[PDB]
RNA sequence: UUCGCCAGAGUACUACUCGCAACUGCCUAAAACUCAAAGGACUUGGCGGUGCUUCACAUCCACCUAGAGGAGCCUGUUCUAUAAUCGAUAAACCCCGAUAGACCUUACCAACCCUUGCCAAUUCAGCCUAUAUACCGCCAUCUUCAGCAAACCCUAAAAAGGAACAAUAGUAAGCACAAUCAUAGCACAUAAAAACGUUAGGUCAAGGUGUAGCUUAUGGGUUGGAAAGAAAUGGGCUACA
């Protein structure tokens, strides 16, 4: 809030920088951002211009820090990164020579795909009428999606899961799950989805 | 008031002459720098409104524009626009309209006669000329004014700036312009300094969060910082610690070209991480090029984190939290 | 509503001072401290006695010019001699004046073990800042 | 207007006509009225709110050393002058109205207070004005230019030999002692 | 001890309550009597319980040529000094209980009729010293505020006349009843009317006015029928110099529109030059007691008609009933006859 | 020029008569009794589960995070119980007066003593006695809402209102707002400020106080006790991993 409205969000991509000259459409703005005399905001501690932090991963440490242990939501995420990564290696080893092309040991590639996989498509709002509450079908962003979707698996392994089972073992085996869509996170979208379409008549109640 | 202020004029010419002669400087060469200077000195006021404090200055800069007689002795108003309330603004849109119908029938002769010998005088953007304000004009005419009547005054002289104008029209329109400032937010660049016998040597100083840091850079050594007299990597743990050292150097390329040393005293591991960022990335400045300094500045290394805890308020918890508001 | 050391508006006809028109929170912003000394620092001691002697100052010299009192007493302590600056109406002649400040230089010397000066500025009357 | 039927000589398809002899009479008075009052020394002030002659007028009363009055009038000008103007004002010993209706199709405000300070009022008068409240009345148009200029330079010049024949006059009673 | 007293000042404020709560909106008006007694009047700074005679205070500072000394008074000298001043007190408490009747214009506890002073001078330095001024109604006029509630102004009629035929009325509203009657006092002199009065005693002619609700019948009366009209046409005619009249006011007996009625009627009368310059004819006026002789007041300056008025046989005039019953002697009504003051 | 009606309101499109294919019907149509009013129109606020536009930035929802209401403890209240204070006790009370209780604090009670009894004196001292619905001093709420308001002027009268920027009666000192100031550079943010009034809001117990009450006592001193929890509840700490 320190920071006034002229101040513009900073630029952290290198190659935005690295080559204006290959085209024209850019330079016209780059070359009008500081005439304006617009001042630039501090580059925020998490963010920086590293190439191995993804902005999904990143999202994800802070979703399941909890409180300020930002070292201990670090030390979990890099810890379920290892064992997706030594799971993976196992089966990869263990598998027979044509499941070695098809099975993927990269694990930023499957969360991603996970967390795709566990993105709802629509979602359900509460709208008041004739004083009831009816579940309304509407349409999500993707923010909300991507939101929705990392929730779910940070609920469900936050709860579902033994008191010996450790955060970062539980999430490697969840990720799998979503990954290959057996998860119950996955069971969850699609009971939403299901809701969604026996509540589809009720979509004439939205004005938007 | 005219008296008053013509009274008050000989009483200040008189103590600027006793203070002269009291501080010890000479009268003929004694001007306002001085004035200021020597009052502060005799009455040292401690307070925090510059208005409060004791002040000698001439009477026209204190008491403000007094309204001149408008009527002689026999009551006839001098001006011919006195009855309208505004006799210098209505006086001035008058002129105004008077110049503008001038131009208007001048140009109308002109190109009667097919003559062009105007230009265009109105692009002022190289100089940087720019309206005058309310208070601006407030301050030229002695009698209040608003704001309706002031953009119809801008509106009119910008119409008479959109025609072809005249020798005598040009100088009277440069009276309501007014020069802004350079909006220039480029920073100095600190020249690159050799001690020692020692080549590419620079310093930077950066502060966030409570946190002080210096760092001086070498442009001839091996990529390594010592922070405290031991490695960063003993001295930040924390990965994130030593990505927020990294950021500045990975987004210039220079991660092996450059030996820095580190001072970096006060708050805690991650306001230390990024005071030294901020000192490293304005230090880095001598060493790189003017084109990649304005891409760190717009990427965020250039400028201070004004973000600080802000003080605890009575009846709340953490200045923003809120005791447990019972309803009933 | 904040009522602390704050004179009401009226209709717009009573005569205020220039420390009555300012507002408790002006204070070292707009106006400055009626008494000065070294008891409020910070490692300095002794303040009790100071203020307890600074409202003995200001109620004794209330009663001692009845009416005639301009505004609030300055009371500057430098070295070990107390210095009372006054405003004081010129409703008094000057004979009773006298008679009244060397009453008091010495009452007061006395009183408090100290060597005290007394300054009194005569005005024709209160001097009015805001509206009057 | 009701009030102009008797200042009509008639109406030439659909448009009223403005009988010029009655015209002609009560603008001798009018002239003859301005010209003593300019002679007396009084304050005579152009009054018109019409944004088309606003600097015909301003420039005809700047010659002729007369006040003028072209721009939105305030409320209390007339009534509450030594509030609105100055301590103490002298307020115009003659009101000279070249647009009796304002912008608004409506009487105009110093028609009324001329009458309310006792301020003797000229006035051109259109066939959609109210004469009622003027003192010297003059049946005219007061929107072609052509008569907007006549009017304004026969004041003129009805000012002008005012005041040169104030200055013979006091010429020649310097000479009388 | 010493430190736990205030000042006056304090004390009086906080004792007379004079900015209390319950004040404000209405609850008060119960006990309305405030005063405050100023305890520093009649106190010499140099006198004392002890009596001593200071040389700086009580007593000169020179005397005979010599200094004088500390000296006490006897206890009989002192007793005499605070024999006075008990006796000051007693004195201005005198004064103080005493109160001024106020003016009765038209009753004992009313505002009507009663004299108010001659009116500020103007602006310009005119002083109106010649005209004098009645008070005709005060009314506690109350509006709704959306934060107090009731905001009670009060609103005054206020009539000027010098007694030559110049006078004029005004509304004065304010929320303090001075303020109300000072506003009213300077803004009556803008309005004047000039009345017309036929020999400086009385009207030129009969008049029936019709106002919005109130009917006005004002008649022409001698020079012993002496203002037998309204209590308050009285006191506007006595303003305006007329002192023979006979008023009276049917239907609506609203202040204001009677005042406002009254001085239309009375502007729009026709002088006798006006008829006889209109008519063309001679204006004479046969006196009752001065038998069959033609005076004539008015003469027909200019063209004089040698054209007789058409003489009507039957006058088609609009007569009034009431007119008509006392000239036939049917008011039997017992409050027409009564014996009342003078003017 | 005429005809039919109108004499306060309620009683009352009523009762009692006459007349009528109407028989719970229609027309005409009172009185006793109660009141000093009953009524029509208008102005300003307030309100509206009226409608139309612009809004909500921790605010209503669409949505995020951390908690209360479940357990123990601390603490403050409401209740029972004692000889054993008091006030607050809807937003604006409930770790509040108290940034603070073994004696003192403490104004409560029981036992005992003194009555010109702190001060130079006073047919005087002293009262934490009642009245916060008599106050000052200090604050709470609307409230980061902007309005309040002296002096004038105008209205075919005036309860009141006062505006059209290509301007149609509005000028307006001043208090507010704003700006400035402080968080040692700007900007932002925070802090501070926030008038006139509403809640007869809290405070005679910070202190003094107008009025009404005590004077061998409702005043002044010493000792000892001021529990306890059948129960309910507010706010916090600890956790339930
Ligand atoms: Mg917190
Ligand atoms: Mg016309
Ligand atoms: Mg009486
Ligand atoms: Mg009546
Ligand atoms: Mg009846
Ligand atoms: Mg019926
Ligand atoms: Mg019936
Ligand atoms: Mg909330
Ligand atoms: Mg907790
Ligand atoms: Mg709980
Ligand atoms: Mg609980
Ligand atoms: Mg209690
Ligand atoms: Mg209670
Ligand atoms: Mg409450
Ligand atoms: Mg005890
Ligand atoms: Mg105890
Ligand atoms: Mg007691
Ligand atoms: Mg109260
Ligand atoms: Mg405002
Ligand atoms: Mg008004
Ligand atoms: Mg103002
Ligand atoms: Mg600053
Ligand atoms: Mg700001
Ligand atoms: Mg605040
Ligand atoms: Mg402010
Ligand atoms: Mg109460
Ligand atoms: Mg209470
Ligand atoms: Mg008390
Ligand atoms: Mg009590
Ligand atoms: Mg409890
Ligand atoms: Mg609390």
């Amino acid at each position: 809030s320190r920071y006034g409205p002229e101040y513009k969000d900073p630029q952290i991509d290198k190659e935005y920088y690295r080559k204006p000259l290959a085209e024209q459409t850019e330079e016209e703005k780059y070359e009008r951002d500081f005439k304006k005399t617009q001042l630039i905001k501090a580059a925020p501690a998490t963010k920086t211009s590293s190439v191995f932090e993804d902005p999904v991963i990143s999202k994800f440490t802070n979703m399941m820090m909890k409180g300020g242990n930002k070292v201990l939501a670090r030390s979990l995420m890099t810890q379920t990164l290892e064992a997706v990564k030594r799971k993976q290696f196992a089966k990869y080893h263990a598998a027979s020579a044509e499941e070695q092309a098809t099975i993927e040991r990269n694990p930023y590639t499957i969360f991603h795909q996970a967390l795709k996989n566990c993105e709802p498509v629509i979602g359900l709002v509460p709208i008041l009428k004739g004083g009831h509450f009816y579940q309304v079908p509407v349409p999500l962003a993707d923010r909300r999606r991507r939101f929705l979707a990392m929730k779910w698996m940070i609920a469900e392994c936050r709860e579902k899961k033994h008191r010996r089972v450790l955060m970062p073992e539980k999430l490697s085996q969840e990720l799998l799950e979503a990954f290959h869509n057996q998860g119950p996170v996955i069971k969850r979208k699609h009971d939403m989805h299901k809701m969604a379409e026996a509540n589809r008549a009720l979509a004439h109640y939205r004005w938007w | 008031t005219v008296d008053f202020i013509k009274k008050q004029i000989e009483e200040f010419n008189i103590g600027k002459r006793h203070l002269a002669n009291m501080m010890g400087e000479d009268p003929e060469t004694f001007t306002q720098e001085d004035i200021d200077r020597a009052i502060a000195y005799l009455f040292p006021s401690g307070l925090f409104e510059k208005r409060a404090r004791p002040i000698m200055k001439h009477p026209e800069e204190i008491f403000p524009k007094q309204r001149a007689i408008q009527w002689g002795e026999d009551g006839r108003p001098f001006h011919f626009l006195f009855y309208t309330g505004k006799q210098s603004y209505y006086s001035l849109m008058h002129d105004t309209y008077g110049k503008l119908l001038d131009v208007e029938k001048h140009h109308n002769q002109l190109r009667a006669k097919d003559l062009l010998a105007e230009k265009t005088k109105i692009l002022k953007d190289p100089i940087g000329s720019r309206w005058l304000i309310k208070e601006e004009l407030e301050e030229m005419l002695v009698e209040k004014l608003s704001d309706q009547d002031y953009a119809q005054f801008i509106r009119l002289l910008e119409r008479l700036s959109a025609l072809p104008c005249g020798a005598t029209e040009e100088d009277f329109v440069n009276r309501f312009r007014r020069s802004i400032p350079i909006q220039s937010k480029k920073q100095l660049i600190e020249p690159l300094q050799y001690d020692e016998q020692g080549m590419a040597f620079s310093r930077g100083e950066g502060k966030r969060k409570t946190a002080k840091a210096e760092v001086v850079v070498y442009g001839q050594g091996s990529g390594r910082i010592d922070v405290n007299g031991v490695d960063y990597l003993l001295y930040f743990p924390v990965t994130q610690d030593r990505e927020q050292l990294m950021f500045p150097l990975h987004f210039l390329d220079r991660l092996g070209k450059h030996d820095m040393t580190c001072a970096v005293s006060g708050g805690g591991r991650s306001a230390q991480a990024g005071a030294v960022r901020l000192a490293m990335a304005r230090a880095l400045c001598s060493f790189v090029t003017e084109d990649e300094v304005e891409w760190m500045r717009q990427a965020g290394l250039l400028t201070a984190d004004p973000r600080v805890r802000e003080r605890k308020k009575p009846g709340q918890e953490g200045a923003r939290r809120k005791f447990t508001w019972k309803k009933r | 509503k904040n009522r602390a050391a704050r004179v009401r508006v009226s209709k717009g006809d009573k005569p205020v001072t220039y420390e009555e028109a300012h507002a408790p929170h002006y204070i070292a912003h707009r106006k400055g401290w009626l008494s000065l000394h070294t008891g409020n620092l910070d490692g300095e001691d002794h303040a009790a006695e100071r203020t307890v002697e600074d409202v003995f100052l200001r109620k004794f010299m209330l009663g001692t010019f009845p009416g005639c009192l301009a505004d609030q007493l300055v009371l500057k302590r430098r070295a070990n001699q107390l210095e009372i600056c006054a405003l004081v109406l010129r409703q008094l002649p000057p004979h009773k004046f006298y008679f009244l400040v060397g009453y008091s230089e010495t009452l007061l010397s006395h009183f408090y073990k100290c060597p005290v000066h007394l300054h009194l500025q005569t005005v024709p009357s209160k001097v009015v800042y805001k509206y009057i | 207007h009701r009030f102009m039927e008797p200042y009509l000589f008639g109406s030439r398809l659909g448009q009223d006509i403005i009988d010029l002899e009655q015209t002609a009479a009560h603008l001798q008075l009018a002239l003859n009225f301005t010209a003593h009052v300019a002679y007396r020394e009084g304050i005579i002030l152009f009054v018109s709110r019409h944004r088309q002659f606003a600097h015909l007028i301003e420039t005809t009363a700047r010659d002729c050393g007369e006040y003028a009055h072209t721009r939105y009038f305030k409320g209390g000008l007339l009534t509450n002058a030594p509030l609105l103007l100055g301590p103490g004002v002298r307020l115009p010993d003659l009101i000279i109205f070249l647009h009796t209706l304002n912008n608004v199709f409506e009487p105009h405000v110093a028609v009324r207070d001329a009458a309310k300070m006792n301020i003797p009022t000229v006035g051109i008068v259109d066939t959609n004005c109210n004469p009622a409240l003027i003192t010297y009345p003059v049946p005219g148009n007061d929107d072609s230019p052509p008569a907007v200029r006549l009017f304004c330079r026969l004041f003129q010049v009805a000012i002008s030999r005012a005041k040169e024949k104030r200055r013979q006059v006091e010429a020649l009673y310097r000479l009388q002692g | 001890s010493f430190f736990t007293k205030l000042t006056a000042d304090e004390l009086w404020k906080g004792a007379l309550a004079e900015s209390g709560a319950g004040a404000r909106k209405g609850r008060g008006k119960r006990t309305k009597k405030k005063r405050r007694k100023d305890l520093n009047r009649g106190q010499i700074i140099g006198e004392g319980r002890h009596g001593f005679l200071w040389p700086g205070l009580n007593i000169p500072l020179m005397r005979n040529g010599a200094v004088q000394t500390i000296a006490q008074r006897s206890k009989e000298d002192q007793e005499k000094v605070e024999a006075d001043m008990v006796q000051q007190r007693e004195e201005w408490d005198r004064r103080r209980k005493m109160k001024v009747k106020r003016e009765r214009g038209w009753s004992g506890n009313t505002w009507g009729g009663v004299s108010l002073g001659p009116p500020d001078p103007g602006p310009n330095g005119e002083t109106y010293d010649d005209f004098d001024t009645r008070i005709l109604e005060v009314r506690n006029v109350f509006n709704m505020t959306a934060k107090e509630g009731r905001k009670r102004s009060v609103r005054v009629l206020v009539a000027v006349g010098n007694g030559k035929g110049a006078a004029g009325f005004a509304i004065g509203k304010a929320t303090e009843r001075a303020d109300a009657f000072r506003k009213a006092k300077n803004r009556a002199v803008h309005y004047l009317h000039y009345i017309e009065r036929y020999e400086d005693h009385t009207i030129y002619h009969d008049i029936s006015l019709k106002f919005k609700r109130t009917h006005i019948k004002m008649k022409k009366q001698p020079r012993g029928y002496g203002l037998h009209c309204h209590r308050a046409i009285m006191t506007i005619c006595r303003l305006i110099g007329i002192k023979d009249l006979y008023a009276k006011v049917s239907g609506s007996v609203n202040m204001l529109n009677l005042t406002r009625g009254l001085f239309l009627g009375l502007s729009r009368q026709e002088t006798h030059q006006q008829l006889a310059d209109k008519k063309s004819l001679h204006v004479v006026e046969f006196r009752e007691e001065c038998g069959p002789l033609p005076i004539v007041v008015a003469s027909p300056q200019g063209a004089l008609r040698k054209d007789p008025e058409p003489e009507d046989e039957v006058p088609d005039i609009t007569l009034d009933w009431e007119d008509v019953k006392a000239a036939q002697g049917m008011k039997r009504s017992v409050w027409s006859g009564l014996k009342r003051a003078a003017t």
